[PDB]
């Protein structure tokens, strides 16, 4: 339980994976070339988790950034941090997937999942001990959804006494106009629910909402997205990057998060939210973090947690703060709200407390819900799922890479237990 | 599930391999049935015209009995 291996698959993939690295980077004191120029030490003790080491000190991210066509890949390695990755780590076809999970899960991609795994293969015996996987991807278009849950369930073959942890972008009409996304991510879930222990489930509507109603933009960018998103890894991957105490490596989080082994769909939230443009130079008091990070609209989910009860609560506060009132506060919520969470698992929110603060913040708090109120999202995309599949409709660009209706059946078939499984523990 | 996805892909090859197949054969087969059909109206026609060739000679070999009586 010591090194990660990080994977981005698609554009919405390596798109928020680049900003994750620049930003963690950055905590780290690693510059996009690799070298370190920090103060603290902290930035060092557990740099190990995500980077390799090199000559001349140099850290090389331990990151495999995977696509089906060159674009986003050669954007990337333009972008700010580009020259920091592998060389050899990129990935990439020319054919492109087409918004397509089967192209992605059947076809294009298993032409190319081996070469894949040859780098995942290479990156995991330089681990002194692996903890497991981290994937980055969205479940709407056709690489990081199909092709993604293709290598998830080949890894766990080589690996499944590994953890396999997702940050999965569910989709949106919201931000996407592409027909096909319901298929798409019915199809993933299916996948996740059997293969992975702990997926974040980073909603593209709550995303988008979050950015035109409480940061009024009126015109929202896959950056300002995205910037919401790389806040939130950042902060959900804090007790694993630096020294603590509280679910400090992914077996752990999800020994504490998952009591059963399929609902591990959790709810991010954040506080203070923040946009690029946004100023910050007031920060938050920690009762202020707390009322927040609670609050619905501080979710990354798009699910009002009111409408289901938390099995599972972690909550992470990062930078120089009472730790004393850290307490009094969390205390207060689950006394406050003690309706919400299920009696049956005592003691069931867990706090952390870093010192380091993100990056232009003094104080920050990330959450992280095991919530049941999660069916609302599963619920979304199977009625999208439905409303088409009911009709049979562009079923035809799928049947023709080799996938059967039978195959549609089963995946909406297992998405709808899950809801259901969602809501036994909901009346317990 | 490696079975399956072994079975999807070549599944995909072998229905993509068949539309070329009967493409091919419904091609072939229109194309031979309409030289045929073509052949024979011109067959037709030109054995029309050779009757008329063969008439013309029962109306030059009735008035060369005419001519000699
Ligand atoms: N937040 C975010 N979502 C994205 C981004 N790019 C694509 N998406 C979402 O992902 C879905 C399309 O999948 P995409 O990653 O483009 O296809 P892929 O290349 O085959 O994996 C849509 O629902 C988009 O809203 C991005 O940069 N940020
Ligand atoms: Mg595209
Ligand atoms: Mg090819």
């Amino acid at each position: 339980m010591r090194e990660i291996v990080h994977i981005q698959a698609g554009q919405c993939g390596n798109q928020i994976g680049a900003k994750f690295w620049e930003v963690i980077s950055d905590e780290h004191g690693i510059d996009p070339t690799g070298s370190y120029h920090g103060d603290s030490d902290l930035q060092l003790e557990r740099i190990n988790v995500y980077y390799n080491e090199a000559t001349g000190n140099k850290y090389v991210p331990r990151a495999i950034l995977v696509d089906l066509e060159p674009g986003t890949m050669d954007s990337v390695r333009s972008g700010p941090f580009g020259q920091i990755f592998r060389p050899d780590n990129f990935v990439f076809g020319q054919s492109g997937a087409g918004n397509n999970w089967a192209k992605g899960h059947y076809t294009e991609g298993a032409e190319l999942v081996d070469s894949v795994l040859d780098v995942v293969r290479k990156e995991s015996e330089s681990c002194d001990c692996l903890q497991g996987f981290q994937l980055t991807h969205s479940l709407g278009g056709g690489t990081g959804s199909g092709m993604g849950t293709l290598l998830i369930s080949k890894i766990r073959e080589e690996y499944p006494d590994r953890i396999m942890n997702t940050f999965s972008v569910m989709p949106s009409p919201k931000v996407s106009d592409t027909v096909v996304e319901p298929y798409n991510a019915t199809l993933s879930v299916h996948q996740l629910v059997e293969n992975t222990d702990e997926t974040y489930c980073i909603d593209n509507e709550a995303l988008y909402d979050i950015c035109f109603r409480t940061l009024k933009l009126t015109t929202p960018t896959y950056g300002d997205l995205n910037h919401l998103v790389s806040a939130t890894m950042s902060g959900v991957t804090t007790c694993l990057r630096f020294p603590g105490q509280l679910n400090a490596d992914l077996r752990k989080l999800a020994v504490n998060m998952v009591p059963f082994p399929r609902l591990h769909f959790f709810m991010p939230g954040f506080a203070p939210l923040t946009s690029r443009g946004s100023q910050q130079y007031r920060a938050l008091t920690v009762p202020e973090l707390t009322q927040q990070m609670f609050d619905s609209k501080n979710m990354m989910a798009a699910c009002d947690p009111r409408h289901g009860r938390y099995l599972t609560v972690a909550a992470i506060f990062r930078g120089r703060m009472s730790m004393k009132e850290v307490d009094e506060q969390m205390l207060n919520v689950q006394n406050k709200n003690s309706s919400y969470f299920v009696e049956w698992i005592p003691n069931n929110v867990k706090t952390a407390v870093c010192d380091i603060p993100p990056r232009g913040l003094k104080m920050s708090a990330t959450f992280i819900g095991n919530s049941t109120a999660i069916q609302e999202l599963f619920k979304r995309i199977s009625e999208q799922f439905t409303a088409m599949f009911r009709r049979k409709a562009f079923l035809h660009w799928y049947t023709g890479e080799g996938m059967d209706e039978m195959e549609f059946t089963e995946a909406e078939s297992n998405m709808n237990d899950l809801v259901s499984e969602y809501q036994q523990y909901q009346d317990a | 599930k490696r079975e399956h996805e072994r079975e999807v892909i070549q599944k995909a090859i072998e229905e993509n391999n068949n539309f070329i197949k009967m493409a091919k054969e419904k091609l072939a087969q229109k194309m031979e049935s309409n030289k045929e059909n073509r052949e024979a109206h011109l067959a037709a026609m030109l054995e029309r015209l050779q009757e008329k060739d063969k008439h013309a000679e029962e109306v030059r070999k009735n008035k060369e009995l005419k001519e000699e009586a």
